[PDB]
């Protein structure tokens, strides 16, 4: 019957988007995301279903926790044995493409990482360091030091 | 898939085992005896980008003799990238 | 008899970039 | 090989980061301003890029691995990424004095720019949407943190966040049309999508769900280019950013939307579909843009609005089919960046002035003469009126709109440039004729964005005497893809 | 289910590790530990139980019931929930997952979940940011656990973690990567609490930094779940690099090499290596441990990638 | 796999098709040799030049010579390559009948 | 936070003892 | 049943772009939409690559995975940075 | 000196814990189906337990 | 050099990861062309 | 186990021998396969692989059968696991078919 339970996903993506209290928001974030991760395990797809659950629910919506928490807002199938000799798991055939074939579309990603480090270093330094922990800065020659008020 | 579903049970049994510990010393014991803190948003952007680029290193991990040296040095190539980051990360200061 | 050290490198270098522009058109 | 020209720039940009970074944190050297010194830097690796890929040209194109599972290279891309090289320098050349003024320590913000580069010139060659979105994802990426450079002041960052949404609304909107696209084709790349696409008509030969991801991926572009039907909050990012900030947005990420978007509709897709919305995006910016002209007052919002005007003469050149039409798309943006870049040049050269209206910008015939007839060739430019290279431009669109048939599409923007034409001939009469609000006098700008000026202003005028380079140029782009 | 016996065994486990560790940290300190309860404090740990079960609340608070009296559960629950796929012996794992290693770091990232839940629903501001600083370390500590992990695999085939203790039929990863061994466990030391690495723990900072309302069932599952917690990252450390449950393979003649046994063994020389690390050394002030698991075990994990990924890739190891 | 088949490809005699790696650079003419000595001096020069103003000069002239090296390295053998590949005038075809 | 790290480089340990370890 | 698979999907995906439509005032709930419209697309890849039974599906799967969460990453900050001190 | 068994002796009752975690679910596995556990247990295992368990008819 | 050797002494654990992660690098890079016998 | 039922164990168990022997019925089979893969057009050569390895079991059934069936109760027993008993494998394989 957990077929049919991507009902849970589909009314707790119609949650977060109809409701005032940011804590219920989030919740139900969290839950369309879990929702969605036991459907890509209905599918198969373990990897992907592991990279939801982290990459997800334990870095993105921790983010928006965190934006919650602090700041808030107020018969028939002939099975064909062969290539079953074999059974490559989900990350194997990735990474037999990923880092050998299409591995530009994953050194550029790379750069969107790069460029997302950059950002949250640059945006929510929040003048806490060198950019402007470097110091007050005072020059003595200009200063009038009580000639001019 | 298919050992999914122990672990699937698992949830729930351990749902219902947890609820037993918590309903037994609910039974028991009768009538007689700062602003922010951004550093802690840099620190998480930051393990997003470290944990997303261990999901990039899984497949990578798990199949390398597929990728014979290629692979290999397309991931040092990513890896590199990473650790340009890391030390204008580092640099700059956001580890403390 | 000479400037702060580094600038005399640059000189050497500007000499040697418009010696090269020179020479791209000649070679 | 193949990628060493975007090689280099990453690694400038990297090596550019790591000096920053190293020297910005460094007390030995006091915690210097490396802005500006990041730039020169700045601007030079852009040019070596130029030359790199110039050199490269005939060997661009060196294997299959890169063309068809990565990116392809093709003359077209050359000649455009050519030209988007030396659109951000010259963007950065004007800059270079806002940074002076500016306490400037953002050296990564020259590194942003640099990478935004690359990722333009990643987005000029990607022939796969997920290429694509990609390189387009790293290049608004860039230019969401300019955006949102200036911390202290909210009005930067508020503007940034209307931006950031409108940016992730436009990649988000254009990948959900790369999956809906990848379903029906069962391959990314635009070669492949091209042979399962070639010629789907909708009406001739179903196609569902092609057409459902076409719908995305086309909107998504048009957010991008700030097409009127999805301008949204992009005119207020225009206003709200200081000057320079928003030249670099204003013709750079344009540009390579706009090469973008020749290269994966006309030759991916071919129905009836994607040249009739463009058709409707001009008609409509260029209306939105001439009543907006006259309802709008700000100078640099009414370059904002000018330029949007100017985006729909652009789009009529993808509407008409035919590839003299691609070709006089192309002749317009030339035109339209040299105007854009000499515009904000002009209004950057009053860098004294605070945000000030029209009429505060008047009164220049007595000060500054030779600038206040400089002023007038750039409203001139965007006017339509005929000696200037805009009116060139335009014509070969009109010409080819003809060409094409599209009388009621060129007959609005004749109506359009003449609706424009009045507000400017008021704008060279409030610069000397009346309206000179207090004889305000002016001061000197670096001699980068004098000659940004200079060798835009004469070129302009020079267009009458020897326009045959260019449209040469255009027409040859417009072929190879 | 058989889920039974993998939970109830567990928490025996953990019960009588409060009880190991209080012995153990005191056998250390020149001092018998829990010695007049049990026959050698044997029964303490029923009676610290029994002990908490009887202690009245000091209120009630029933009303607040689906905030935070699920939040220890769902901490408990994934402490417990991360064992199935640990194997004890060959076809003893609960559930061979083949992604059984990236299941375990999933559960981590849902361990940060219970931590900054049942730390926010303490309407205490020095203890809610307590627990966002523990959570912090216990996810800054995660990067270089994936990387180790990272360096463990690209040894392994695949993640399956039978086949990671089955690929060390040969040797141990403990032997060739060593330092690997000492980067994990000094991780598993910092992504649990329990450590050198305890500012958040230390001992005052602790109690008055998970919760407000203790009714003693929260004080338990807390340092049920870390004691849990504790035993699986030191099972852990016994699967990836110490032979899952392979022997040194000297076949002896006294010994009939049962599997399990030996699991067992390794995952008690871990634990009392957490122990005596407890007690041997001072604290390291959650300033400088931030600063040391970003720039020590990050940089030394990374490098390890390289150097084992380099070293089997040259000659063909892999 | 890879191969090194172009498009447009071979319009000028070809030399060595797929040049090695320190053969390709060691075809450097004495203009390429000229070609990645002025970049890396125009790179040398904006580089400490840049510096002047944040007290850089030193190190902003090492760090614009390492642009410099990568970027006029990098064209030097884009030029000798589609030199000794079929893509450029190619004139050193007398190194290839001589030796 | 621009306040004083704490530096945990210094001299290394010699025991320093008073000047009156012979004769006063 | 991809229909069923996909059609769930695009349902999501429209209750994303609803929730940007309507939330325009609340920020937070915009970037909860964008993240959710940015799975119903990636949920979308991952169900297209297993009925199609191709790997490509996956790859582009994988990649908008560890871009959607650097945009997460950038717009959250953004979002912090917008709430000045 | 044999001291350290007193200390020994909580972390063998929590050995003799783990060797029940890990025999228990064993012996519970292998009484529900007559077999070990199957460890690799890939697709190519499950397609043969269902033609197998399809062959004793 | 001097500095070098200030640098892996204040800094011993990027100092011993820039060595142990060229060990990674460099084997491949070079030892794996080596081994063409 | 029993008769040559051709269980999985016993398959997996043999498939040394069905190596050695009925290599030309498997690849033919196989080249038939990769040919075209649609299963009419060789159950032909189906009934011939079926029928030489169906003899091959019986073969291995009627001498040796206590190894034979100690093997394949490893292989029924750990599922068709080869290193959790070699001891049976080289005891069948000794006795009688190298
Ligand atoms: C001709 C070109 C002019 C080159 C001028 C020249 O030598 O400046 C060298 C670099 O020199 C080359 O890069 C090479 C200059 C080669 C000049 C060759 C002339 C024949 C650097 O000196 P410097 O650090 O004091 O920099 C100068 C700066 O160039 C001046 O513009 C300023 O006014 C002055 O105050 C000071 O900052
Ligand atoms: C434009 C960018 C120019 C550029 O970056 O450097 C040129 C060097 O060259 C000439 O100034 C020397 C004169 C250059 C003249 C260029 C004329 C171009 C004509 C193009 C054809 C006409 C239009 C055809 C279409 C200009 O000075 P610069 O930047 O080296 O260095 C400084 C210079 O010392 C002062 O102008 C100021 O300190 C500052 O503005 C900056 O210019």
């Amino acid at each position: 019957i957990l077929s049919v339970l991507s009902s849970l996903a589909l009314v707790s993506g119609l949650m977060v988007v109809r409701a005032k209290n940011p804590v219920h928001s989030v919740l139900f974030f969290i839950l369309v995301f879990c929702d969605t991760s036991g459907l890509l395990l209905l599918l198969g797809l373990d990897f992907f279903a592991m990279i939801f659950l982290v990459v997800y629910i334990g870095a993105i919506a921790v983010l928006f926790l965190f934006v919650v928490m602090m700041f808030h807002i107020q018969s028939l199938r002939y099975t064909v044995y062969a290539g079953k000799v074999r059974s490559w798991t989900n990350l194997e055939t990735l990474g037999n493409l990923l880092y050998t074939y299409y591995f530009v579309w994953f050194l550029v990603p790379s750069l969107i990482l790069l460029v997302a480090m950059i950002g949250a270093i640059v945006l929510t330094m929040h003048r806490t360091t060198k950019v402007k922990r470097q110091d007050v800065f005072r020059r003595n020659a200009i200063d009038f030091r009580r000639t001019i008020m | 898939m298919l050992e999914f579903a122990p672990i699937f049970i698992y949830l729930v049994i351990s749902l219902l085992v947890s609820l037993i510990l918590l309903g037994v010393p609910f039974l028991f014991a009768s009538n007689s005896s700062s602003r922010f803190d951004i550093r802690f948003y840099l620190v998480s952007i930051l393990f997003l980008i470290f944990d997303l680029e261990v999901t990039f290193f899984f497949p990578w991990a798990v199949s390398l003799n597929k990728i014979d040296l290629f692979g290999f040095w397309s991931m040092m190539a990513f890896l590199f990238i990473l650790t340009i980051g890391f030390l204008y990360e580092w640099k700059r200061g956001a580890l403390d | 008899v000479s400037e702060d050290k580094n600038r005399n490198y640059a000189v050497v270098a500007g000499v040697v970039a418009i010696v090269g522009s020179i020479g791209w058109y000649l070679k | 090989l193949a990628v060493f020209p975007e090689i280099f720039i990453i690694n400038a940009t990297f090596i550019l980061l790591i000096h920053g970074v190293v020297f910005s944190t460094s007390k030995k050297y006091d915690y210097p301003p490396l802005a500006s010194n990041v730039g020169w830097l700045g601007l030079l690796s852009v040019l070596i890029t130029l030359l790199l890929l110039a050199a490269g040209a005939p060997l661009l194109t060196i294997a299959h691995l890169f063309w068809n599972n990565l990116f392809r290279r093709d003359n077209f891309t050359y000649f455009c990424q050519i030209f988007l090289l030396l659109s951000t320098a010259g963007t950065i050349s004007m800059c270079f004095d806002f940074f002076d003024q500016e306490r400037f320590d953002a050296f990564e913000f020259i590194v942003l720019i640099l990478l935004s580069t690359c990722g333009m010139l990643f987005m000029i060659s990607a022939y796969d949407l997920i290429a694509m979105y990609l390189a387009i994802e790293l290049q608004s990426l860039c230019f969401y943190v300019i955006a949102a450079s200036k911390r202290k002041s909210e009005f930067s960052t508020e503007a940034g966040l209307k931006y950031l949404i409108l940016g992730a609304f436009s990649s988000g909107i254009l990948l959900f049309g790369c999956s809906m696209i990848y379903g029906s084709t069962g391959a990314t790349h635009f070669d492949q999508l091209a042979k399962i696409l070639t010629g789907y008509e909708i009406t001739g030969a179903r196609s569902s769900g092609i057409f459902m991801g076409i719908l995305f991926i086309a909107v998504g572009f048009l957010f991008k280019i700030t097409a009127v039907p999805f301008h949204m909050w992009a005119p207020d990012i225009y206003e709200g950013s200081p000057t320079p900030v928003t030249a670099f947005l204003s013709i750079a990420p344009k540009i390579s939307i706009f090469a973008n978007i020749l290269r994966v509709f006309i030759y991916g897709s071919y129905g009836a579909t994607l040249q009739q919305i463009f058709f409707f995006c001009s008609i409509a910016s260029m209306i939105l843009g001439a009543l907006a002209a006259m309802a709008q007052t700000k100078v640099k919002r009414l370059l904002a609005y000018s330029s949007i005007g100017h985006v729909g003469y652009i789009c009529i050149g993808f509407s008409c089919g035919t590839i003299e039409g691609i070709q006089s798309l192309l002749i317009g943006i030339f035109i339209y960046a040299l105007m854009t870049m000499d515009a904000f040049a002009i209004v950057l050269a009053l860098r004294q002035t605070r945000v000030k209206y029209i009429a505060d910008l008047g009164a220049l015939a007595k000060t500054n003469p030779i600038l206040a007839i400089t002023f007038s060739i750039t409203m001139f430019s965007y006017a339509g009126i005929p000696p200037l290279a805009g009116f060139c431009s335009k014509f070969y669109l009109f010409f080819a709109a003809l060409g094409c048939g599209a009388y009621f599409l060129a007959l609005v923007g004749v109506v359009t440039s003449v609706i424009g034409c009045f507000y400017y001939i008021r704008l060279v009469k409030r610069m000397f004729f009346d309206t000179p609000r207090t004889w305000i006098l002016y001061e000197p700008m670096d001699r980068n964005k004098s000659l940004l000026l200079a060798m835009t202003s004469f070129f302009i005028t020079l267009f009458l005497l020897y326009p045959s380079p260019l449209f040469s140029v255009t027409h040859q782009m417009a072929l190879s893809l | 289910a058989e889920i039974l016996g993998i939970i109830l065994p567990l928490l025996l486990g953990v019960a009588f590790l409060v009880l190991a560790e209080r012995k153990v940290m005191a056998f250390v300190q020149r001092r018998k530990g829990p010695d007049v309860v049990g026959s050698f404090g044997l029964l303490q740990p029923l009676a610290d139980g029994l002990k908490l079960i009887l202690k009245e609340p000091i209120s009630p608070s029933s009303a607040n019931f689906f905030l935070f009296r699920m939040a220890p559960v769902a901490t408990f629950m994934l402490s417990l929930v991360a064992w199935a796929v640990v194997p004890f012996d060959y076809g003893m794992v609960l559930s061979d997952l083949n992604i059984g290693l990236l299941y375990l770091f999933a559960i981590s990232s849902l361990g940060v979940y219970g931590i900054i839940i049942a730390g926010w629903s303490s309407n205490s501001k020095y203890a809610f940011l307590g627990a966002l600083r523990s959570a912090a370390q216990m996810v800054s500590y995660e990067v270089s656990i994936g990387l180790i992990l990272i360096t463990v695999l690209i040894c392994v085939g695949s993640c399956n973690l039978s086949e990671i203790v089955m690929a060390q039929k040969q040797i141990w990863f403990g032997i060739p990567l060593f330092p690997v061994l000492v980067m994990f466990f000094i991780s598993c030391l910092a992504e649990t609490n329990r450590a050198p690495f305890d500012l958040p723990e230390a001992e005052a900072e602790l109690v008055a930094g998970y919760n407000v309302e203790y009714s003693s069932m929260g004080f338990a599952l807390f340092f049920l779940g870390e004691y849990a917690n504790m035993i699986l990252m030191s099972g852990l450390c016994t699967l990836f690099f110490l032979g899952g449950w392979l022997p040194i393979l000297d076949l002896p003649i006294f010994k009939k090499i049962p599997g399990s046994i030996w699991f067992s063994i390794k995952v008690l020389f871990f634990l009392f290596l957490y122990i005596w690390v407890r007690a041997a050394f001072p604290r390291y002030r959650y300033d400088q441990l931030m600063g040391l698991g970003w720039k020590v075990f990050l940089p030394l994990s990374l490098a390890w990638v390289v150097s084992v990924s380099g070293l089997l890739v040259t000659f063909q190891w892999l | 796999n890879t191969d090194i088949t172009a498009l447009e490809k071979a319009q000028y005699p070809v030399v060595d098709r797929n040049p090695a790696f320190t053969k390709v650079v060691g075809n450097f003419s004495t203009l390429d040799y000229l070609r990645f000595s002025t970049i890396t001096g125009i790179s040398v020069t904006v580089g400490y030049l840049s510096g002047i103003k944040p007290g850089i000069k030193g190190p902003s002239m090492v760090t614009g010579g390492l642009i410099g090296l990568m970027g006029g390295f990098m064209y030097a053998y884009q030029n000798s390559a589609g030199r000794l590949m079929g893509f450029f005038p190619n004139d050193g075809e007398v190194a290839s009948y001589q030796k | 936070a621009a306040a004083a790290a704490a530096a945990a480089a210094a001299a290394a340990a010699a025991a320093a003892a008073a000047a009156a370890a012979a004769a006063a | 049943d991809l229909i069923k698979y996909f059609t769930f999907s695009m349902i999501i995906f429209i209750l994303g772009i609803w929730g940007i439509l309507l939330n325009r005032r609340n920020i937070l709930i915009m970037l909860m939409s964008i993240e959710l419209m940015l799975l119903a697309v990636n949920s979308n890849f991952l169900v297209f690559s297993v009925s199609l039974d191709d790997m490509m599906g996956q790859v582009f799967a994988l990649l908008v995975l560890t871009v959607a969460a650097a945009e997460s990453a950038i717009g959250l900050a953004i979002f912090v940075i917008t709430f000045r001190v | 000196s044999l001291v350290w068994l007193e200390a020994m002796l909580p972390l063998g009752i929590i050995g003799g814990m783990l060797c029940i975690m890990g025999n228990s679910q064993y012996y519970i596995h292998k009484a529900y189906h007559g077999r070990p556990k199957h460890i690799g247990h890939d697709e190519w295992d499950v397609a043969m337990e269902r033609r197998d368990k399809k062959v004793v008819e | 050099m001097e500095k070098l050797r200030m640098f892996v002494a204040q800094e011993p654990v990027v100092a011993a990861s820039c060595l142990i992660g060229g060990v990674g690098l460099f084997l491949p890079a070079v030892v794996r062309p080596i081994l063409d016998s | 186990t029993g008769n040559p039922i051709p269980t999985s164990a016993v398959l997996t168990a043999s498939a040394k021998h069905i190596g050695m022997r009925c290599m030309p019925e498997n690849v033919a089979f196989l080249k038939c396969k990769k040919n075209d893969p649609n299963p009419e057009k060789c159950l032909d050569k189906g009934r011939d692989v079926t029928r030489c390895v169906l003899g091959l079991l019986k073969d291995l059934h009627q001498k040796c059968q206590k190894e034979m069936d100690d093997y394949v109760g490893c292989m029924y027993y750990y599922t068709n696991e080869f290193d959790l008993c070699r001891k049976e494998q080289e005891a069948f394989e000794k006795v009688c078919p190298l």
